[PDB]
């Protein structure tokens, strides 16, 4: 009775302590209690659980205490061979946990669901075999749990679909056939389950097309349907969705995936810090490009700073979307908002800016306003952080800055600037010379 | 360009007569600088993964309409499915409450 | 497998018309997995891509631009004609050439060296009146520092102006390569300090422009040099950049160096198959010394020692008519650590695909010297191929090299091989009798009647029999022979030899059962010939079962028996009735 | 009959049937050699004269030849 304390405050060194000592002294231990206890060493692979104050590579270590408890267990029942195969395959001892099934079935036990789900992950990264190979040994484990009467779970169905990312070539339609199989079960496919397939359907990183069109079908399945958190997977759909959605330029399928985010609840489904980030960079960088400028202001304000915090390439896409659009009035005021967002010392965005403000002759209204941004960017070139490290001067930035001080009739100023060429030796354009 | 086409030949012409390297030192001031320098955006960062980028990098951006084929009625959900497991009509759940959570169904929760 | 279903309805309709995209995938693995595209695996998919007829403009730039590095087996001159034939096989098809067709034939000529005026090209460009890009005119940069030619160069940089298109590094990098190659370094080093003073920081493409620079010229003090600094700079470190080098030195004729430049190789996550095509280009060079250096210097495989990493090796030294010496000097390297347990045989196997005799004597000399047990199945593909050459002298030289080695050529070696060759087989026992090579000429007329007798001429197998002095063994006619029967079926052949047998019956005497074997001989008869088959033989059987009861020559009661259980299987009661007679 | 496969090209019909002749006796070895190329498929069929020596080769797991291990199926 005082070692299921033990087992309950998760102490894996002093249960195993006091467990060896209870067996030493000679009295009885429940199974249960023994089956308890391997459940907490086998789920944290004899290892303390990390507390407040006191990656690469198997985990499973052969002389662990599970393996000696294991053995000295007198009577072995169904759940104490599930919990030790489930940890090994959580511990990646995927070998060790097929060999135990093995024996599992020697003894004439029937395994349980989660026992089976954690076997598929075992054949497909135990052994390497062609996915012929893979596929006939993952449809024996299925064909094998139907003779146990054992109905399958959605993660049964999850991990079939992770485990078919390896092979991508080959588990496109299998993986399909999966997901008509839910479907008749009926297992209703949950976010992961979809954010599984998008990901499995959209792998080759070569300059490939049309195989991402699987989505359409999913988003019609999915619209308007308010999802519960059923796999730990859940959250990694909507970032998936959205970078299909930005490689196939499409923007009315963003808004359908995006529609999906703010019905109900689902907006919670949006993931870590990290999840959002993506999610909404790759939502913005494709509004900039496929949407009106009027419409693409709109969503400037409402997303940023509410939602997240832009990366200075998503404002240099905005700049690029205001050129398309001939709407240049508004350049001065995306530096002061790129100031306000830690973009103050991007000599990219810097750069860009100053391009595209001194590209063309504007009007004497616009010019001026020009002028002052340009005489601010200038200011941040003096005052640089990175003047500990190095100072530099592009080439590009200082030519641009003293064209658009003659443009816009800053003749003084402009002046001063052609002490820094030479300094800096650099070479001025003919069109500065010739303005 | 033709014109461009009548300077190529232009090229080759001179370049035989020069034989030996000709004195076009300072590179013309990258033709007096040119146009646009903005690639180095790209390469500033000089990641691992950008230099791959940059080594496939090719004007692949410009897709157009790569894809205007679409609407083959060719529905997913539709079709051939594994008849390993049997349809199961409606599932009936005891709630069990005294059942001890296993640790695994803590976690998982 | 019942029609494999329809090879899965002809591979799933092809992906529905997506095979192309899968296509890619298997091309893409091969890169993954080795690197390189298997000659014969290109010409499945571009011949499986002739098979399907419908080509996209996508599809057709994936083959052209697979002709180039990425075809590292191949020689740069057999790579262009190759490109060259797929571009023509793809215009013949109908392939839209647009921009970006035109711009991979540039990286392809540009990847295999093939050297072009590119005012020609552009010309090329202008037949098809479309517009060239940026990367067109950036490649044609690049095409005219390959050849050293800054002017021309210059030139094309300053329409590059009037066109507003913006300069790229890989612009920057073609210049580095153009100075270099024409040997001014210090112009090679401006474009660096250019570059610094653009604001362009040169990337890791430019530094392997300047190391490779160095290494076409043997500078291997300037090579550490920027080395160094790419090792103190941020800029990381990729072997498919210092594997390069190694090419460099190693193309460039100084493979001293290319030994530092290898100890300086570290194991990096996937650079595998980047050696592995560095190795195969190295022996498509003929610079295998230095392959074998880089090829020890690669890991071998953890769970094998007996990885194929040196099997591509010495495929391609083979296809390659790498020297003897040095080819077997590299597989006995390859067995010494494990690498391999049969080298010299894998070697011999693609030896013998080659259909080469003196390569494959040679080596299978070298099998016997490694101690591995000849066999002559060794021989036994050589000897077809010959056969197919119908060279009389050519297989003659075989059996003498088999002599040096000290394999002998059996009865099966002469059936499967030297008797279909040879138009007629007494002609060929009459030239191999000639040669006085083979150990005895008799199981070569014992392989003719196999042929005769297998193909069912059993007047033939009687008097052959007859006329051959030397003894034949009758059980092996019997398997044989039975065959014919299958072939050829005569119920007056089999009297009409009978009686040629009283006539001239040589040897007379007989081990085999004057009777109660040859009840033996029908028994196994019986047996092998099918129910179907037995029926058709009904009306004939019954009598040469009335010709046995004429006879009188009854067969064996327990064979008896097993005949009738035969019979009974095939439910015949004619058949039944012949046994009782 | 058992169904042999994996065999390496080096082991012809006469290899498999002394591998196999400790375990049964072998009525007839049928390795198809590959027409032209004269090196079989990497599959073969072992008839033994009793159904004991099939079962026999069947029981080991592990059936070596040239260094090879082949896969034989019933």
């Amino acid at each position: 009775a005082a070692l299921k304390e033990r087992i309950e405050l998760r102490k894996v060194k002093a249960s195993v302590d006091m467990f060896d000592q209870l067996l030493q002294a000679g009295t009885t231990v429940s199974l249960e209690t023994t089956n308890s206890l391997l459940d907490l060493l086998c789920y944290y692979g004899d290892q303390e659980p990390s507390t407040d104050y006191h990656q690469f590579g198997v985990t499973w270590r052969a002389k662990n205490n599970a393996e000696r408890i294991f053995s000295l267990m007198p009577e072995k029942n169904e759940h104490s061979y599930c919990t030790m195969i489930r940890g090994m395959v959580k511990h990646r001892a995927y070998e060790q946990a097929l060999n135990l099934y093995t024996e599992l079935l020697n003894n004439r036990l029937h395994a349980d669901v989660y026992t089976f789900n954690a076997l598929i992950e075992a054949t497909v990264c135990a052994i390497n075999e062609k996915f012929e190979e893979k596929w006939s040994k993952i449809l024996e484990l299925l064909r094998h749990m139907v003779a146990q009467k054992v109905k399958p779970n959605l993660q049964t169905f999850n991990t079939i679909l992770k485990c078919l990312r390896r092979f991508h070539v080959f588990a496109r339609s299998p993986a399909l056939q999966v997901l008509r199989e839910m479907k008749a079960i009926g297992i209703e496919p949950s976010l992961a389950t979809y954010h599984h397939i998008i990901r499995l359907f959209d792998q080759p990183g070569d300059p490939l097309k049309r195989s991402s069109f699987i989505i359409y079908d999913i988003m019609n399945e999915l619209m308007g349907k308010r999802f519960s958190p059923k796999d730990p997977d859940d959250d990694k759909f909507f970032q998936s969705a959205m970078s299909i959605c930005s490689s196939l330029r499409d923007l009315e399928l963003a808004y359908q995936v995006h529609g999906l985010l703010k019905t109900g609840d689902n907006w919670k489904f949006i993931g870590p810090d990290q999840h959002r980030n993506f999610y909404y960079s790759k939502f913005f960088d494709l509004i900039c490009l496929m949407e009106q400028i009027d419409v693409t202001l709109k969503w400037y304000e409402d997303l940023i700073p509410s939602a997240y915090f832009p990366h200075s390439q998503t404002m240099i896409h905005l700049l690029q979307a205001l050129d398309v659009a001939n709407r240049l009035e508004v350049i001065p005021k995306i530096w002061k908002d790129s100031k306000e967002y830690g973009h103050t010392f991007r000599s990219d965005l810097r750069e860009e800016i100053l391009m595209l403000m001194a590209r063309d002759k504007h009007p004497p209204e616009l010019q001026v306003a020009f002028a002052d941004c340009a005489a601010d960017i200038k200011s941040a070139y003096e005052s640089q952080p990175i003047r500990q490290t190095a100072q530099d001067w592009p080439a590009t930035s200082l030519n641009c800055i003293a064209i658009l001080f003659l443009r816009a009739g800053r003749t003084q100023e402009a002046w001063k600037m052609l002490g820094l060429f030479r300094k800096h030796n650099k070479i001025p354009r003919s069109e500065l010379l010739n303005e | 360009s033709e014109l461009l086409s009548q300077l190529q030949q232009h090229e080759e012409e001179s370049r035989a007569q020069r034989d030996a390297k000709r004195p076009k030192i300072s590179f013309s001031n990258i033709i007096s600088d040119m146009k646009v320098a903005r690639s180095a955006t790209a390469r500033v960062r000089s990641r691992p993964e950008l230099r791959i980028q940059f080594d496939e990098g090719y004007d692949n951006y410009p897709g157009q309409e790569k894809t205007d084929d679409l609407k083959k009625r060719k529905n997913i959900f539709t079709g051939k499915r594994l008849n390993i497991f049997d349809m199961m009509a409606v599932t009936k759940e005891a709630p069990e409450t005294d059942t001890s959570p296993s640790l695994w169904d803590v976690e998982f929760a | 497998k019942e029609k494999d279903i329809q090879e899965e309805s002809t591979f799933s309709s092809r992906k529905i018309s997506n095979q192309f995209d899968w296509a890619l995938m298997r091309l893409d693995l091969s890169v993954r997995r080795t690197g390189r595209i298997p000659k014969k695996l290109l010409q499945k998919v571009f011949n499986d891509t002739c098979r399907s007829g419908g080509l996209g403009g996508s599809h057709a730039l994936l083959l052209l631009r697979s002709c180039g590095s990425l075809l590292p087996e191949l020689k740069l001159e057999e790579r262009t004609e190759f490109a060259h034939r797929i571009w023509d096989t793809l215009q013949k098809l109908g392939a839209v050439y647009d921009v970006s067709h035109y711009n991979a034939l540039l990286k392809v000529y540009l990847q295999n060296e093939y050297k072009f005026s590119p005012t020609d090209f552009l010309a090329k460009m202008e037949e098809a009146n479309i517009q060239p890009n940026r990367v067109t005119y950036q490649r044609l940069i690049a095409s005219y520092c390959n050849v050293g030619d800054i002017e021309g160069a210059s030139k094309i940089l300053g329409f590059m102006k009037t066109k507003d298109l913006p300069v790229t590094e890989a612009v920057f990098s073609a210049l580095v390569t153009g100075h270099a190659r024409a040997g001014d370094m210090e112009n090679a080093e401006n474009i660096l300090t250019v570059m610094r003073d653009a604001g362009i920081e040169p990337g890791p493409d430019t530094y392997l422009a300047l190391l490779n620079a160095y290494a076409e010229k043997g500078d291997i003090d300037h090579v550490k040099q920027t080395l160094e600094k790419v090792e103190k700079s941020e800029l990381h470190l990729m072997d498919r950049d210092l594997l390069q080098i190694i090419f460099s030195f190693s193309k460039a004729g100084y493979p001293q160096y290319v030994s530092e430049i290898l100890e300086k190789v570290t194991c990096e996550r996937r650079y595998i198959p980047d050696a592995m095509n560095l190795i195969l280009l190295l022996v498509t060079e003929k610079l295998e010394d230095v392959a074998l250096q880089i090829l020890l210097a690669c890991p071998v495989s953890k769970e094998d020692g007996p990885s194929v990493f040196g099997s591509f090796f010495l495929q391609h030294c083979v296809t390659m008519n790498t020297p003897v010496e040095k080819l077997t000097d590299y597989c006995k390297k390859l067995k010494e650590v494990q690498m391999h347990s049969f080298p010299l045989q894998f070697t011999l196997h693609c030896a013998l695909l080659a259909n080469k005799t003196d390569l494959a004597k040679a080596l299978m000399k070298a099998v016997k010297e490694e101690g591995f047990p000849i066999r002559p199945h060794y021989f036994w593909p050589l000897l077809v191929g010959r056969r197919k050459e119908k060279n009389v002298q050519g297989i003659i030289e075989i059996l003498k090299g088999m002599q040096e080695l000290g394999v002998h050529p059996d009865q099966e070696t002469y059936t499967d091989y030297v008797i279909p060759c040879f138009d007629s087989v007494n002609s060929a026992r009459a030239i191999l009798q000639e040669n006085g090579c083979l150990s005895d000429s008799d199981m070569f007329s014992q392989a003719g009647l196999r042929s005769e007798a297998a193909n069912g001429n059993l007047d033939f197998v009687l008097s052959f029999l007859k006329s051959n002095t030397l003894p034949i063994s009758l059980q092996s006619i019997r398997s044989s022979l039975l065959l014919g029967f299958r072939r050829s079926m005569n119920i007056n052949l089999w009297s009409e030899i009978t009686e040629l047998l009283y006539k001239d019956g040589r040897y007379c005497q007989e081990p085999r059962g004057p009777t109660e074997a040859v009840g033996y001989f029908l028994y196994n008869l019986i047996d092998s010939m099918s129910d179907s088959e037995v029926q058709a033989k009904e009306e004939h059987l019954r009598q040469y079962f009335h010709q046995l009861e004429k006879m009188n020559v009854k067969i064996p009661e327990n064979i008896y028996r097993g005949i009738r259980n035969l019979l009974e299987s095939y439910h015949v009661p004619e058949l039944i009735k012949d046994a009782h007679l | 009959v058992a169904f042999v496969r994996r065999i390496p090209w080096t082991a012809a019909s006469s290899q498999l049937k002394e591998h196999f002749a400790q375990f049964g006796h072998v009525r007839r070895c049928i390795l198809p050699f590959d027409k032209e190329t004269g090196f079989h498929r990497g599959l073969g069929w072992v008839q033994f004269s009793s159904e004991e020596g099939l079962r026999n080769a069947l029981q080991q797991e592990n059936h070596i030849i040239d260094g090879v291990k082949v896969q034989v199926h019933t």
